[PDB]
């Protein structure tokens, strides 16, 4: 639906579907998220690790009830990403429900 | 994925572009969500799995290589992806449930 | 025909053909210091900022004035024989016209690659009505392609089969008017371009289920209907009936990767030979060749350093 990543890496998405846009104009992607919901065909927003997909607030402020894609983690591109994988999960855990 | 998204710069580097234009909407790109109920507390809320075609050859005939491989690519990550947008969700919002259930419980348990 | 001036410029360019090691060395020298290792090269008068996309652009200025100009000269036997390279990225233009055209995408994020029509004529076509106006544009400075199209328009004018036709039809067309230029060099390349043409056609279409013939383009030597069916309908074997043939890398490797990989070693190889022919077809094949190669080379290379990626990975993607 739509997704958002650097120009020179985004192209990729461009191909089939994925009718993205850029991720270096904005280190805010709030200007993003509000056009995002002008159309709101699109159920699903994701981005890299160039933002961090933790300050959800923006989405939170513009939907306000109205369940509208959450950001998923995506990553610049692979070189490691494994490592924080396993980590992903437990880094969840503790915050969410009961520490350990 | 990534794999043959730089690879196939060959030449293809503004081809990208012109591959675009000439093969894309071809497979379908835009609408196929679901709204799901499932066990929400307190005032409602829906979660959903959009799904819908979205990836293989579209370009008529063989045309560039790189093209073909690439946009098969795209089988392999937008499914993919739809796995962990529709799990990752899920499992967050029952999180919240869970903790809120362990909320009234603490309350119930220690003031009342 | 001229080989007069023609002779003596390739033997000066080539003096600048990257040495072996350079393309070792550039694995090894990082994103930083890969620009400054293009920097010191030829290539280096058009690095314009420092990053990547600026590699990028650096290779299309480079290559625009240095095989651009050939076919803007005459219109001898060899500049004959580099309009049709011109005409290849044209082609590709010429399909995301059509579809962009039609599909109410703007003409602006078409961007131009070197061409036998000038930017504000594609402008002008891209802007001149349907397909038979644009194919109208085509036919004033001497274009094939023009008429092939005007022709194909008169039995459909439905997109999709535009494009379909498009390809096919150029390469026919291209075919028969390559094939009267009269020696044996061009012939060959010309020849054994065909072959690799249908062999990935099959290939990538597999299980499309059609006719061979259904997808076959003439020309054929080693690469005939027959392996195109067997192929395409889903079979292996074709590729070891490819040894006995200088083509003979096909029999040990499987995979579409791998694939374009000896397909370009050969036809490397092969345009390799024609440097006992400096006033045959042979020594121009060559060079212009050789200058896309080796931008094919610095290119990924520049991908390579900037994401830092595994070095065994693409060293061999590169060399044969």
């Amino acid at each position: 639906m739509a997704v958002i990543a650097d120009p020179e890496t985004a192209q990729g998405f461009r191909l089939a579907g994925l009718e993205g846009y850029g991720a270096s104009s904005a280190e805010e992607a709030q200007s993003l998220l509000e056009t995002l919901v002008e159309r709101g065909g699109y159920a699903l927003v994701a981005v890299d690790e160039a933002l961090l997909p933790d300050p959800e607030r923006a989405v939170e402020r513009l939907m306000r009830g109205r369940d509208l894609p959450v950001l998923l983690p995506i990553a610049g591109l692979k070189e490691a990403f494994q490592g924080h994988d396993v980590e992903g999960y437990m880094r969840e855990l503790v915050r969410k429900t009961i520490g350990f | 994925a990534k794999e043959a998204y730089a690879a196939l710069l060959l030449a293809q580097a503004f081809d990208g572009p012109e591959v675009v234009a000439g093969a894309a909407l071809g497979v379908p790109p835009l609408e196929g969500v679901e709204a799901e109920v499932e066990n929400v507390w307190g005032s409602k809320v829906p979660r959903l799995k959009a799904t819908f075609p979205d990836g293989a050859l579209l370009s008529p005939v063989g045309t560039p290589a790189y093209t073909l491989e690439a946009s098969r690519a795209f089988r392999r990550y937008a499914e993919a992806l739809i796995r962990v947008a529709n799990t990752e969700t899920r499992l967050k919002k029952i999180g919240e449930e869970i903790k809120k259930t362990t909320r009234r419980v603490n309350a119930l348990e220690q003031v009342v | 025909d001229d080989f007069a001036y023609l002779n003596a410029r390739v033997r000066v360019r080539r003096g600048t053909l990257l040495k072996e090691s350079f393309f070792q060395e550039a694995l090894d020298l990082s994103f930083a210091d890969f620009l400054r290792l293009l920097s010191e090269t030829v290539y280096g008068g058009e690095l314009a900022g420092q990053g990547l996309p600026d590699v990028d652009r650096a290779v299309l200025r480079t290559q625009a004035k240095l095989v651009g100009d050939l076919p803007r000269l005459v219109t001898g036997e060899a500049r004959e024989a580099v309009r049709l390279l011109l005409l290849r990225n044209d082609l590709h233009n010429l399909q995301a016209l059509l579809r962009a055209k039609a599909t109410g995408r703007p003409f602006e994020e078409v961007l131009l690659l070197p061409g036998t029509l000038r930017e504000e004529v594609w402008r002008q076509a891209y802007e001149a009505q349907d397909p038979a106006g644009m194919a109208q544009v085509l036919a004033v400075p001497g274009h094939p392609l023009a008429r092939a199209l005007r022709a194909v328009l008169r039995e459909t004018q439905d997109l999709a089969r535009v494009e379909a036709l498009l390809a096919k039809r150029f390469f026919e067309d291209v075919a028969k008017a390559a094939k009267g230029l009269d020696q044996p060099a061009l012939r060959d390349y010309l020849a054994l371009e065909v072959d690799a043409e249908n062999l990935r056609t099959a290939f990538k279409l597999q299980g499309s289920g059609l006719a061979p013939d259904a997808f076959f383009l003439k020309g054929g030597r080693f690469v005939d209907r027959v392996r195109f069916a067997r192929l395409m309908e889903g079979d292996y074997a074709v590729l070891d009936e490819l040894s006995g043939t200088p083509f003979s890398g096909l029999s040990g490797v499987r995979d579409l990767k791998a694939l374009e990989r000896g397909l370009r070693c050969v036809l490397l190889k092969e345009a390799k030979k024609g440097v006992q022919d400096p006033l045959g077809v042979g020594l121009v094949l060559a060079y212009v060749k050789e200058r896309e190669w080796e931008a094919v080379r610095l290119r990924l290379l520049a991908r390579r350093a900037y994401f830092g990626l595994p070095r065994a990975q693409v060293e061999e993607e590169v060399v044969c």
